[PDB]
């Protein structure tokens, strides 16, 4: 069954790119709400 | 003229004998 | 044989090719 | 006319010939155009 | 005419699909509507 | 002239079809454009 | 001459063939052709 | 002309979904533009 | 020559329908841009 | 020419053909155009 | 007439020849409409 | 008559084509609007 | 009718999604607007 | 020459008289 | 039978083959 | 009727020797 | 030689036949290619 | 020579079709391009 | 019939035939259909 | 019959693409939509 | 050369030209 | 050159659009920007 | 009538009849 | 002219007649 | 071989003859 | 008989010629058909 | 060779055929792939 | 060689048609990025 | 049996010379 | 049997056919869904 | 042998009838399939 | 031999038009894809 | 055999032909393929 | 390698386009970044 | 196997067009990305 072979190959190369972009994603988010956090709260404290 | 008559009338029937099959196959291809 | 034998062999050989050209003929589509 | 009964015989049969083409050619054209409109009512319908 | 009865045949079939298609149209349709209308006014309200 | 005979036979035909399929295009255009309309405008009045 | 008897013989049994063929010709086209035209007819109505 | 009366079908259906749409569109902005200015002029009252 | 005539009959049935297709242009766009202003300026003014 | 007689018959037969041919491919191709140029505008046309 | 003889005969072979064809023709023609049929079925699944 | 027996062959093989390929049409398409379905909705629910 | 059978169950089964896309977004509106209503709360009450 | 010129003849004869058919099946066929 | 007999059966079986392979050329598309 | 016999028997000989390519090459060449 | 006497009156009679089917060729292809290139060209303008 | 009238007339033919076909293309691509630019402008300037 | 043997053995010949062809259509679609319903499902399944 | 078997054999290999691709669908849209509501909440929530 | 000989000899031609006839006409798809 | 002519209408129509685009943007920028800086003007004057 | 009249009228046939065969022939495409 | 002169043109018309068949046959695609 | 050489020498003459017509149509055909 | 005598004749010379035309139609055909389903395969890989 | 005549004026003319094939592939090819890239560009142009 | 010519020359017609569509493009362009910008900009600044 | 041999012999030839053109004309053609 | 021989020659070519296609389809649709996946994760996780 | 003295005779005539139709064919193939080849890159360079 | 002539000029013809083919799919792609990417960044940057 | 010594040159023949066949079918569809796939991938590759 | 070249010209024309756009979004950025910034200041100073 | 090396080739032009096609697709989208994450940083930050 080459279909098989191929359809999981696929599959593993999309699995692969979800990690890829998970790892991303953290990071921007964590930048970009670090940022807000610390704005607001120097904000609040003077 | 009798041999020319008989000869063509054979010639004739030859036809209409094959036609039948030519036109058969051919409509039916087509219908499909 | 003798001329008649020609004849009616002849006469036979005409109408069995005259029928090979028929369906030659109406064969074609 | 010797060949005229072959004639005859010819015009019987293509008459029969006709109504068989007609008869297959409605039963494969419906089938073709119902599935190709099922498809794109589907598709447009979402 | 077996060509004419074929052609009211495909006619009919076409106008039954279209009634399905319909159907299937206003039940989409109104889960989206309703969807962005719900999400939309309980924000504007609340 | 049987050559008229067949022209005049075959004109029918098409003329005939033609009848038909304007009035099937007709039926299946106005679903499509109805469907593509109504999805259009239920959004925009959303 | 004898072959101008043949010839003539002849043409009198070639416009009966003629006809014959004329006369089959004429049905097996109005039938072959308006099944194309339907075929063709019903898929642009589409 | 099956194609000016069909054209012109079209257009009457679209005119259609325009009177429905703007009924709509009437209703959903009356409703929203209403809660935004109850809730700012009771703000700006009190 | 049926051939120019045919040429200039498609070319005018062309013609005719693009005066039916702008027609039906002028009342989508319309709609579309009254209803899209209407909302932005209702909001903008109140 | 024997045969001139046919071949005489014959050119006043294929100049019958000529024309029955050009009038049946111009209400052909007419139908074809018309049915694909009005789908074509209604969709451009919204 | 050794010629009627001759066509009587021919007319008991003929119809021994066109026996045979047709039993090949029936069962060649419903094969290779078969795997037509069959080809064009899968391919309009699709 | 070998020709009816053709016919009916054939006709028997094109019913059991159209029963076989409007099965798999319904099986591949309901697969194609299962997950057409699936992704939208999933998004605006989300 | 096998269309009509495929056509039920693609509504059917669009009936399904819907139900469950009802579900989720009441979870996710539900959640977003509690943490509004809250943060607005608190801050009003201090 | 009178038999050549009769078989020719014949010749010409059932090509003319054939012909008729083909160009008239031939042009409404790509007429369609 | 007799040479004339012959010669006249022969120019009828050739004007009739001619008239067949004259079908045959005018029925090629 | 011996010739006509034999003569017809030669041309249904023929045809059938030659059907048989026919029929195998229309075959594949459509199977493919 | 006879057989030389015979070719000589052939070559005539030949040219009269070639004659005749070039003048016959020349009006049908005019016709055929000009319903060919029509209906391609009307198609291209689309 | 009868092939060189054949091909100046159908080279005349062509010619003919070649100019009927590019006016009719300038009309119909005129159509579309209009239509497109003019929704695509209404929506920037709206 | 001295040509019976002929017939009898083109019928064995033609049944084998048949066999063969039905054999190498079902491997040639077989793979056409797998390769073309492997690249639409890839692409829908994104 | 070696069609019904073809035909069989076609709708399982279907039916297994189908398993394959909906495996995919889940894992893509899975990642999708967990990327979407983590940057929403977390904005939402902090 | 004799008579007998002539009629064997086109015997010999017709069976060999209805041969090539059937060849020509099961050669036609 | 048939499609330098038609390459040029194209471009002094689209040339013609932008002038009607630029005309309209800047009544309803004008608009919307009076109304902003109005409403913020009081407000700061009151 | 005489075998001169049989042998000049045979070779007129043979030419007409090589002559169809090459229109036949010919017409092949 | 003699029955030998009729015997040897009849076999050089046969070898042509079946040449011109063999070409038909052949072109056959 | 006079008789084969001039019923030969027809044999070509019709084959060119015809073949002119054959060519003239095909290359027609396949141009447009 | 002497016909019954060219007849065994012509069946010894037949099976050398139907010998030879089949040494050459196999190899002919396994070479069209195998650059026909090259081209085929290697569009469908696409 | 008496009919070296005849393949000598075969030859001329087949040379001059080939000349008018030439002169009308070019023109015809030259419209459609004009008109094909003119429709390609200006929808690529927007 | 007429091949060589007719190439160069529908290479030649390629190029023009560049030059004529990448003319429009810098127009519709121009208006787009400029209708925007303006927008932006003076909202921004205003 | 001599002039059958000899005249299928033709037959056969004229097969073998023209069948050489077929094929070529037919490879070719699908080979583009 | 050269049948034989000539079937089991083009059934081999046939299946060399389908492994080598097989191939060069899953290295083609792998570089395509892969340029897919890459950005539209890109910009999800951006 | 006189039947021996013909074959030989015409073995000499033959080659000469090959090596003419070989000198047409050659030339007449050299154009037909340069005028396809030619069609079919031109539309492939599109 | 003829036949190597009519290969070598067949396969010089091939060779020069898959380069003409080849310098016309550079600058016509090239065009494409020069469009698509302005556009694409100047949207990006503006 | 009279005729082995022109079976076996057409054997001889046959054989070179097929080579020449392989040879122009590789280089075709060689061109073929690499422009469809250049196309293809550029487009992929924005 | 004709493709390899033009792959490298169209990567390279897409490295320009970037350099370009990576100007322009500088400026654009630089200008409202600086109105926000100076307006932010302004406001914090009086 | 002339095949066979053409499949190998084919399948090695197609591996190095995915390679340049992936170099392509890595610029244009690292472009892309960077000029978002740029506007977006920047605004974020100040």
């Amino acid at each position: 069954d080459p279909a098989k072979a191929a359809f999981n190959s696929l599959q593993a190369s999309a699995t692969e790119y979800i990690g890829y972009a998970w790892a991303m994603v953290v990071v921007i988010v964590g930048a970009t709400i670090g940022i807000k956090l610390f704005k607001k709260f120097t904000s609040k404290a003077s | 003229m009798s041999v020319l008559v008989y000869s063509f009338a054979s010639f004739v029937l030859g036809w209409c004998l094959r036609s039948g099959i030519t036109y058969f196959t051919r409509l039916m291809e087509t219908s499909s | 044989a003798d001329f008649d034998t020609i004849y009616q062999a002849m006469i036979q050989i005409s109408v069995v090719l005259c029928f090979a050209l028929g369906i030659i003929a109406g064969g074609q589509r």
